[PDB]
Formats: structure tokens, sequence, C-alpha cells
């Protein structure tokens, strides 16, 4: 079970050839994220299968929640709409974020920004959770920008971030 | 070496709770696996900077490619429309795809079964494709079994598995 096999983490839609985009963390940009008091980073792990190859973060308390992706919207499918996730999960302890909900944004080169936010007391523990940042067209060049944000003014903890999602809507 | 985040094979949207599932390959039923020579099992590497990798089989010379699994309907949204898939890749280098379609079929808990045949010439070279099984809508009981297969007499070489996966229509 040795020799390693490296491959470009994306797929192709097998009938019409979209592209889709997987952002492991690591490729993330995460605020703090070298510092083990405010994320500790974990090997992913699905018992009946083994390790599924993401080092994922964890919130361990901190009030500066920010994490950035990006990526080239030409080097996507011209001309089809795209979505973008973030696949998150929440864990005991869980603390801080009462009535301070997780912000997630998509910014387009026109400087354009649609901002949903995602109360994660609400959310069920350790499931894992596709949370919608935002859509946009693949026309043009330039980068999209998505982001999860929490900058309120208390310790927060207990929040994981799988990965980004840059998936195409296809016919 | 790392602390471990634990999964489920599940997933929910958080905007409506609609639930997908999945399998990686040691979840699904590959006959001749271990037998150390039609397939080989390698260290999977998305990413590239903190890099781990996932057990996942490569096929390497046989006749005999025959791939099965099977979800709980129990597990999905009742009512919702999902499409079945298989991310898998068609490495450099692979052999006997000319005059060898592989055969895919989905099985639904009514007796229903969704048959086609793929071409894996017209996959592209070393980037995964979402693998179409099939659609349906869930319901609230019963076993759904797929089969991606082909026995016929050419030496087939160079194929990949990530997981199968029950989604959500995108949207």
């Amino acid at each position: 079970g040795q020799p390693e096999l490296y491959a470009e983490n994306s797929w192709r839609e097998e009938m019409t050839g979209e592209k889709g985009i997987l952002i492991y963390p690591r490729e993330l940009e995460v605020v703090g994220g070298d510092d083990d008091s405010c994320w500790l980073w974990h090997s992913l792990i699905l018992e009946s299968q083994g390790q599924l190859g993401v080092e994922v973060p964890k919130l361990m308390g901190t009030k500066h929640v920010e994490v950035h992706g990006r990526w080239k919207i030409s080097d996507l499918t011209p001309g089809l709409k795209y979505q973008v996730l973030y696949m998150i999960m929440v864990e005991d302890p869980l603390e801080g974020w009462e009535n301070c909900p997780l912000k997630l944004r998509v910014t387009l080169p026109d400087g354009s920004s649609q901002t949903q936010q995602v109360d994660l007391c609400k959310l069920p523990k350790g499931q894992l959770i596709m949370t919608v940042a935002g859509y946009f067209d693949c026309v043009g060049d330039g980068e999209v920008i998505f982001s999860v944000i929490e900058t309120s003014d208390v310790v927060k903890k207990g929040l994981v971030i799988k990965d980004a999602v840059i998936r195409p809507l296809p016919p | 070496e790392l602390p471990k985040v634990y999964t489920e094979n599940t997933w929910m949207e958080e905007r409506n709770g609609d639930r997908g599932m999945l399998k990686y390959p040691r979840e699904l039923d590959i006959t001749n696996v271990d037998d150390g020579k039609s397939w080989v099992w390698h260290s999977l590497v998305f990413g590239s900077i903190g890099r781990l990798g996932m057990e996942a089989p490569k096929l390497m010379g046989t006749t005999h490619v025959e791939i099965r699994g099977d979800f709980k309907m129990s597990k999905l949204t009742p009512g919702l429309k999902y499409q079945a898939v298989l991310l898998c890749m068609k490495t450099d280098g692979n052999e006997g795809w000319d005059s060898c379609p592989l055969n895919v079929e989905l099985n639904l808990p009514d007796g229903t079964t969704q048959k086609r045949e793929v071409d894996l010439t017209k996959f592209p070279t070393d980037e995964f494709v979402m693998m179409v099984l099939g659609y349906f809508e869930a319901v609230e009981s019963g076993d759904i079994t797929f089969s991606v297969v082909d026995t016929s007499d050419c030496v087939k070489k160079g194929f990949v598995v990530k997981d199968a996966a029950l989604r959500p229509l995108p949207r």
C-alpha cells in the first residue's frame, strides 16, 4: 500500500466536461494557522477506510477567525454558473459562537461581494456540513476570493474546516 | 503524528438538511483487489503542501474488472432527487479500453435497474471524472446497489477509484 500517486484536486463532469475544484485547507490562507493556540491541525479519519488524506484545522480558542481561498476564474469552464462551498464540522468543546454567526463571503474581481451567515450553535456536532458561500458566472479574468470570517470580541473554539469546493452547475 | 478528527461517510446541506453519502474504496466490493497483480493499492495524494494520502486502488492489468457497492436509502432525504456517481480516473499508460466499455448498472429498491455502457477512451487522461451511475428520487427504505464491470478478453490497465457517492443534484 506504499506506491504514491500524486493527482490534481479537481474533477470533470462526465457528460459535459465542466471542471470542479477542491481546495484542502493547507492550501487556504488561515490567519494564525501556524499557532496551535489558534488552530491545531488534525488528520481526518473515517474508521472504515482509514485516513482520508486531509490535514484539517480545528479552532482552539481565538477571537480572530479568518480563512481565505482564491482561484483564477479563467482556469474554470467558460460561461457556466459556479457555486462556492465550504465543508465544515463543529465539535465539543464549542465556545464563543452565540449570536456571532460564521460569515461566508465570495468577492469577485469587479469588487462586488456576497455574504452568508451560519449560526454554528444550531448545527449538529460531528456532522460534515455543506455551506454555500455564494455563486458566480465563469466569465472574464481575475480571481474569485472565498472566505470564512468571524472577528467579534469573543474567544471561539470548536470549528473544523474540511475543505472548500468550487463546483459547476451543469445541465 | 497528528491528532485525529473522526468522520461519518455522510454530509448534510446547512440550508435545508438534505443529505448525501459516499463510500471510499475500502468500503467498496472490488473483485480480486487484494490479489497483488490485478490492482495495486496506492497512497493517493491530493494537494501540494501538508500532504497526506488516502489508500486507493489502481488497475494494473487484468481482464476481470468488477466494482460493486451498496447504500441504504434510509440514510438519504426522502423525496429528494439524487445523482449517483463514481469518482474515478483513467491514467497515463492505460490499455485495453479501445474495445471494452465498462458496463454500469444502478439498482433501485423498487426493482428497477438503470444500465449504460461507458467508453473510457473518451475520458480525459490523469484527471478524475464523475462517472454517472444513475439518477433517482430517494424513498424511506431499501437498498441501492451499483456495479461497474467488464470481464472481456481485453487486458485492462490504468484506472483509479476514489469514491462512490450519492449526491443531491447540484444547485
